Order: structure tokens, then sequence, then C-alpha cells
């Protein structure tokens, strides 16, 4: 049963793909993506850069410049936030789930 | 960010051709510029396939080659011809410039051995700094009245080209007779094209670090003056085998002294767990010497070979021993200065390089600052 | 007449600025502003 349970994951649901895909996006392993996401956000720097009209859309503009992705895996990249910044430091809190 | 190449003279058009053959072989691109059935981003060099080539006699045989579907002897005369076709040739550059999405640099393949291109190379770099001030330029110059045309172009390359990869035919032929046993031109360039191909391994294949041409050059070149590099390519087997065979003067493509920064590119599927171990053994045996003033290190990054085509490796370094090569050249000039409208440009050229030869010899002292 | 053309201006331009004020306050409904003004006009 167990050998048939683990095998069911790889050859049918692509567990080996999800790991080698989340690393392409979260851990920023795939270049031309972090070098295109961070490069866009850093061009701006308050009330701007915080509404879902720019940061929820900068991702859909980022994936096009990735040259790797645009698959069913490539979706589900909710570029959300977890704090409202007021205003030289080295901090810009932002998640990517 | 797109990259575009320019090839001048007889030499540049020859090695650039084989550079286009070897690169076209890396991807599944037929000689007829058509993709066959048979990950790799092929958009930086190719434009939908069409290569961003600019070719300036042998051109006839180049079109006579199966890859047709893939597109005097003085210095002042080479500079004059560049002025007579100033606007005529430049339109090709502009239409290829903005027609491209975002230009990043300008790869220049040319020779300085007294050819019409050697002057032709001097002119283009002056204008490339005139029109586009935000565009990097890289040049893979190659070294051999020959003292004249050589020392002159050095006056332009030290203030226009923000980077440079030197290749001297002398140290190349030593490799030719020893490990290929040729005793021709199309024979040595086989290895030369190999150096350039692997030089852009981190560009055509995406990686984490160094995903752009400014990612490689900004670390090595410390000042806009000390901007000269040398190369190494060992496969001609673990990581400690590669880096140790690279540091030997038998492999360097150049004819106190110490390094400023090294870059080693590994293309194999080697086990990345031992890459730190090889770094320890190189340090403890003290096989290489660095600058004393600032903390200078050696950097390594990994990538993957072309799956269509074994552990390869490239070594890129900025060694102050490159100063000796210039001393060989300029010494010949003074001897030709006493043996043979104003002859004043040749003066400032000899003047400015002697400032560079002073700038290298001053970097090896523990008090290089101020 | 000449005092009526300028009367339409202050009346229409004020009504237009009410639109872009409400079209902008949201979470396309945002790209419409880039269609209304293109020269940075109506930047008030
Ligand atoms: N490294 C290398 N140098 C070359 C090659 N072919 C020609 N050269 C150099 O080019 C120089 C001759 O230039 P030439 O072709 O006469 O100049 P042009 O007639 O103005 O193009 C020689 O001094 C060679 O050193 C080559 O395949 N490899």
């Amino acid at each position: 049963v167990n050998k048939a349970a683990v095998d069911y994951f790889f050859v049918e649901l692509h567990l080996e793909a999800h790991y080698e895909a989340l690393r392409h996006f979260l851990l920023m392993e795939d270049g031309e993506f972090a070098q295109s996401l961070s490069d866009l956000l850093f061009e701006k720097l308050p009330g701007e850069l915080l509404n879902p009209l720019v940061l929820n859309s900068v991702l859909s503009k980022a994936l096009q410049c990735s040259l790797h992705g645009d698959t069913p895996h490539a979706s589900n990249l909710s570029l959300a936030l977890k704090y409202l910044p007021e205003v030289p430091d080295v901090l810009s809190c932002l998640e990517l789930r | 960010r797109e990259i575009i190449t320019l090839q001048l003279g007889q030499c540049g058009n020859q090695i650039g051709f084989e550079f286009w053959k070897q690169l076209c072989a890396e991807h599944g691109i037929s000689p007829e510029a058509i993709v066959e059935e048979f990950t790799d981003r092929k958009d930086v060099f190719f434009y939908q396939y069409i290569p961003r080539a600019v070719l300036l006699r042998v051109i006839h045989s180049i079109l006579n080659s199966p890859y047709a579907k893939l597109y005097g002897n003085n210095w002042a005369s080479g500079f004059s011809q560049g002025e007579k076709i100033h606007e005529d040739i430049f339109d090709i550059i502009d239409r290829e410039a903005d027609g491209s999405d975002s230009l990043e640099g300008f790869v220049l393949c040319h020779s300085i051995a007294g050819g019409t291109g050697s002057g032709l190379g001097s002119y283009l770099l002056e204008r490339l700094n005139d029109r586009y001030p935000k565009k990097l330029v890289q040049t893979y110059s190659v070294f051999p009245v020959q003292p004249y045309n050589s020392l002159l172009t050095l006056k332009r390359l030290t203030q226009n080209a923000d980077c440079l990869v030197v290749l001297d035919n002398t140290a190349l032929n030593r490799i030719a007779t020893d490990r290929l046993h040729i005793q021709s031109f199309s024979q040595i360039n086989q290895l030369v094209s190999t150096i350039m191909s692997a030089s852009t391994t981190t560009l055509r294949y995406p990686g984490y670090m160094n995903n752009d041409l400014i990612g490689l050059i900004a670390s090595l070149i410390p000042t806009p003056r000390l901007h000269f590099l040398m190369t190494g390519y060992t496969p001609l087997t673990t990581v400690l085998d590669v880096m140790r065979r690279l540091l030997q003067p038998k492999n360097v493509m150049v004819s106190n002294h110490c390094y400023i920064a090294i870059l080693n590119i590994i293309q194999g599927e080697v086990d990345p767990t031992q890459v730190h171990k090889s770094l320890q053994r190189i340090r403890e045996r003290k096989l290489a010497n660095f600058i004393p003033w600032g903390p200078a290190s050696i950097q390594v990054a990994l990538s993957r070979k072309s799956p269509y085509l074994r552990v390869s490796g490239l070594m890129m370094a900025n060694h102050t021993s490159i100063s000796s090569l210039f001393e060989r050249t300029c010494r010949q000039y003074d001897k030709l200065r006493k043996r043979e409208d104003n002859f004043d440009e040749m003066d400032t050229s000899r003047e400015i390089v002697q400032q560079l030869i002073d700038e290298y010899h001053a970097a090896t002292r523990p008090d290089y600052i101020s | 007449f000449e005092a009526t053309i300028n009367k339409f201006d202050k009346n229409f331009s004020a009504h237009l600025l009410d639109l872009l004020a409400r079209l902008s306050i949201y979470s396309g409904m945002a790209s419409v502003i880039s269609r209304l003004d293109f020269n940075g006009f109506y930047t008030e």
C-alpha cells in the first residue's frame, strides 16, 4: 500500500515538479524573475505601491519576463502583503505565498 | 536585455563566424537558421532565427559557406575609411538598436595587428561613447609597423571600452603545437571560439547570480583604468581537479605580481557539496597570491551544459602580470621611434599608456590607496 | 453667447474631474484613466 501510495504521488500528481517549481519562484533560483520583480518594485521608492492595482499586477507583468514558467504551476502566486508601511532603511515587508 | 555583436577586419569576421557555428550548435538550431525537433533562453543573442550580427573579402566565402541563411595596412587609413562611411554604416546600428527591446551591451570582436579593422575598431569606440552613453561595450581584442597599429588602438581601448578580454596569438600557438601538434588560422580559432562560447554560459542559461553582463564585470574591474582581463579553459574528475589545473601558467591565454579577482565558471553536473572543500585546499597550499590591501577573494558559480551536445570549466582573472605584455609593445615603439602632418597623436598615445603601466605597478603595493 | 461657452467649460470640466476621482478609487477599471488622459493632463 505504502509503495503504491508514494508512487501515486510522483507519476500522477507530480510532487517532484512542485518542489523544483516553488524553488524557481520563492527561493528566487530562476534569474530574470527576481532581477525583474525586485527591479520593478525598487523603481518606485506609502499610499501608492500598496493598492491591489499595482502590486497585484506587477507580478502578472513579471512572469512574462521570466522566460520560464507560464504553466499551471506558475499560477497561484498570490503577491500579497502583511503590513501597512507609514514612510533610508533596509526593510520593505512583503510576502509571496 | 539583448546583446549585439560587431566583427571587424579579417580576424574578427573569421573567429566570429566559428563563434556563430559553435553557439548555433549549442542550441537545436540547424545551419539553415531553422529550429529542429530534437529551458535555454535563446532570445539574448537571436531575434525571431536571426542572429544580431554586423559584418564589416572573406565575406564572400562566408556567404558561400552553408551558413548563408544566418544573417590598406596603416592605422590612419583604417581611421579614414571609418570617417568616409560615418552615416552609411551607422544606420544599421540604430535600426538594430531601437528595434531591439532593451540594449545591454556591445560585443566587439576585432584584431589590432595593423589591419584596416584595427583603425576601424578605433573609430567605432569613439562614436559608441558619443551616441549611446548608457550602453556597455565589451571587446575580445587579439594581440600579435605592427608596433605602431598595436600601441595606437590601446589609447582608445583604455578610455572607451569598459572591459576587455586579451588573447595573444603567441601563447595560443604554444598550446597548438603542444596539445594539438599542428607542426593554421582555422586551427587555433577552434579553441578561441570555445573560450567565448563558455564566457557567456551564465547569460544564455538563467542562474541565480550574474544574470546580466553588468553582473560579471562589476566585481572584477575595480577602477575604470585597471580594466583588463585574461581567460582560462581547462578541459582540453572533481572540482579540485578543475581549479588546480586552471591556475597553471601553461593554460593561461597570455604570454611583485598578484591577482585582484578571479571568476571560475563550472558547466558540469558535479556534486556541489565539495566546492567549498576545493576552496580550502587552494587556500592552505597557497597556490595563488592576492592583493594585500583589500580583502580579495575567488568566486565560483554553476550552470548546465547544452543537453544536446564530462566536466568543463572557465577561469576569468584580472592579473597585474598583463602589464608585462604592454612593456614588450611600447619598448618596440621607442626603438622604432629612433629608426623610422604633425605626428602629435602618436605622442599622447604613448603618453597615456605609460600612465596605465604606472597604474598597474602601483596596485601591487600595500599602500595603493592615495 | 461668448459668456455661455466659458460657462460650459467650468461646468463640464468640473463634471469630468468627478469621474476620474471615482474611477481611481478601487482595488480594467484602472487602465481607463490612462485612456482619458495621455499627456499628463488633468493632473489636478
Ligand atoms: N588570433 C587570430 N588572428 C588572426 C586570424 N586571422 C588573422 N589574424 C590576424 O590578423 C592580422 C592580419 O590582418 P588583415 O586581415 O590583413 O587586416 P584587414 O586586411 O584590414 O582585415 C594578422 O596579423 C593576424 O595576426 C585568426 O584566425 N586568429
